[PDB]
């Protein structure tokens, strides 16, 4: 009642891999500042002083 | 007798001093020409240590804010208290003095 196993490895529908993940496609990214970017007196962001 | 009232003095607070000198040293003659340490966006360490800065002032700070001490080290500003910022610090507090 059964086939045989030469023939059942043909009959499985083979997917398609990609391999490139599909991951930066979409991605909206946004520029690090290296420099830490803190807030004066009047509360805009102005980079850290270099008074230590 | 009723000086015995005010004998031990109730503090309701424990940085006073940090408030009286923000209107004492003003009162002097020649030092109303903005010698004044910023509060609002700013803030002085009173104390460091063990990776813990108290902070005078940051008066505006939200809570888990990141700060940035003005050695480079940066810390996160975690017990918003009624008149210091419990801060800490996300590096080594070596670098931290205070002031």
């Amino acid at each position: 009642d059964i086939p045989s196993l030469d023939k059942l490895v043909s009959e499985i529908k083979e997917v398609v891999i990609e391999e490139d993940d599909g991951l930066e496609e979409d991605f909206k990214a946004e520029a690090l500042s290296s420099e830490t970017v803190v807030l004066n007196e009047e509360g805009k962001s102005v980079p850290l002083p270099k008074k230590n | 007798k009723a000086l015995d009232e005010l004998r031990k003095p109730k503090f309701s607070s424990k940085y006073l001093i940090q408030h009286v000198s923000q209107k004492l040293i003003p009162a002097v003659k020649e030092w109303e020409k903005s010698y004044q340490p910023p509060v609002i966006h700013l803030g002085r360490v009173l104390s460091v240590g063990d990776g813990i800065a108290r902070v005078y002032g940051l008066k505006s700070v939200q809570a888990g804010e990141l700060v940035c001490f003005d050695s480079g080290v940066k810390g996160m500003a975690l017990n918003l208290q009624a008149d210091h910022v419990g801060v800490v610090v996300f590096g080594n507090d070596s670098v931290i003095h205070q002031g």
